[PDB]
Protein backbone atom coordinates (compact mmCIF):
# COMPACT_ATOMS: atom_id res chain seq x y z
CA UNK A 1 0.00 0.00 0.00
CA UNK A 2 2.36 2.79 1.43
CA UNK A 3 5.29 1.13 -0.71
CA UNK A 4 6.69 3.02 -3.21
CA UNK A 5 8.75 1.30 -5.89
CA UNK A 6 10.26 -1.59 -4.72
CA UNK A 7 10.72 0.10 -1.18
CA UNK A 8 9.26 -1.77 1.78
CA UNK A 9 8.11 1.31 3.62
CA UNK A 10 5.04 -0.27 4.41
CA UNK A 11 5.87 -1.76 8.09
CA UNK A 12 4.88 1.61 10.13
CA UNK A 13 2.25 2.49 11.91
CA UNK A 14 -0.38 4.28 10.63
CA UNK A 15 -3.37 5.75 12.45
CA UNK A 16 11.96 27.19 27.81
CA UNK A 17 11.25 27.16 23.91
CA UNK A 18 8.34 25.13 21.97
CA UNK A 19 10.61 24.39 18.89
CA UNK A 20 8.72 21.96 15.95
CA UNK A 21 9.88 18.78 15.03
CA UNK A 22 8.98 16.60 12.05
CA UNK A 23 7.63 13.64 12.86
CA UNK A 24 8.94 10.43 11.05
CA UNK A 25 11.94 12.08 11.04
CA UNK A 26 13.03 14.29 14.27
CA UNK A 27 13.87 17.72 12.50
CA UNK A 28 13.25 21.25 13.63
CA UNK A 29 11.00 22.48 11.23
CA UNK A 30 47.02 -8.80 63.62
CA UNK A 31 50.37 -9.43 64.59
CA UNK A 32 52.36 -7.69 67.07
CA UNK A 33 56.01 -8.47 67.55
CA UNK A 34 57.20 -10.73 70.22
CA UNK A 35 60.82 -9.69 72.26
CA UNK A 36 63.01 -11.92 70.33
CA UNK A 37 64.65 -10.27 66.69
CA UNK A 38 63.31 -7.25 67.93
CA UNK A 39 66.86 -5.88 69.59
CA UNK A 40 67.12 -7.11 72.95
CA UNK A 41 68.27 -10.43 75.01
CA UNK A 42 71.04 -9.91 72.09
CA UNK A 43 72.52 -7.52 73.77
CA UNK A 44 71.56 -8.25 77.26
CA UNK A 45 71.25 -10.80 80.57
CA UNK A 46 73.93 -9.89 82.62
CA UNK A 47 72.62 -13.44 84.79
CA UNK B 1 -0.86 7.21 20.86
CA UNK B 2 2.47 5.48 20.47
CA UNK B 3 2.99 2.32 18.63
CA UNK B 4 6.10 1.33 20.55
CA UNK B 5 8.08 4.92 20.24
CA UNK B 6 6.78 6.08 17.16
CA UNK B 7 3.41 7.63 17.39
CA UNK B 8 1.00 7.22 14.86
CA UNK B 9 0.81 8.41 11.35
CA UNK B 10 -2.12 9.91 8.86
CA UNK B 11 -1.85 8.16 5.35
CA UNK B 12 -2.71 10.94 3.28
CA UNK B 13 0.38 13.83 5.06
CA UNK B 14 2.17 10.57 5.43
CA UNK B 15 2.39 9.81 1.71
CA UNK B 16 3.68 12.92 0.73
CA UNK B 17 6.63 13.17 3.46
CA UNK B 18 7.98 9.74 2.19
CA UNK B 19 8.15 10.91 -1.29
CA UNK B 20 9.69 14.03 0.15
CA UNK B 21 12.63 12.25 1.09
CA UNK B 22 16.23 10.56 -0.90
CA UNK B 23 17.44 7.43 -0.94
CA UNK B 24 20.59 9.07 1.30
CA UNK B 25 18.16 9.84 4.10
CA UNK B 26 16.48 6.19 4.49
CA UNK B 27 19.48 4.78 6.69
CA UNK B 28 19.44 7.35 8.93
CA UNK B 29 15.65 7.14 9.23
CA UNK B 30 15.97 2.74 9.95
CA UNK B 31 18.34 3.93 12.56
CA UNK B 32 16.43 6.52 14.21
CA UNK B 33 13.94 3.84 14.16
CA UNK B 34 15.91 1.55 16.21
CA UNK B 35 17.19 3.73 18.87
CA UNK B 36 13.76 4.75 19.76
CA UNK B 37 12.47 1.07 19.77
CA UNK B 38 14.92 -0.02 21.49
CA UNK B 39 15.05 2.67 24.10
CA UNK B 40 11.35 2.43 24.79
CA UNK B 41 12.45 -1.73 25.63
CA UNK B 42 14.49 -0.64 27.77
CA UNK B 43 12.35 1.22 29.95
CA UNK B 44 9.90 -1.28 30.10
CA UNK B 45 12.69 -3.91 31.54
CA UNK B 46 13.70 -0.85 33.78
CA UNK B 47 10.53 -0.81 35.35
CA UNK B 48 9.92 -4.47 35.56
CA UNK B 49 13.62 -4.83 37.05
CA UNK B 50 13.13 -2.13 39.84
CA UNK B 51 10.33 -3.85 41.06
CA UNK B 52 11.84 -7.06 40.86
CA UNK B 53 14.82 -5.95 42.88
CA UNK B 54 12.86 -4.14 45.76
CA UNK B 55 11.34 -6.93 46.40
CA UNK B 56 14.68 -8.87 46.36
CA UNK B 57 15.81 -6.25 49.02
CA UNK B 58 12.54 -6.31 51.56
CA UNK B 59 13.06 -10.80 51.30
Amino acid sequence: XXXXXGRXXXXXPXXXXTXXVTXLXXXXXRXYLRFHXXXYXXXXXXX
Amino acid sequence: QYYRGLPLYEKNTLLERLKQLTPNEIKELEHLHDAVFVNTGLQNVRKVRTKKWKKYWQY
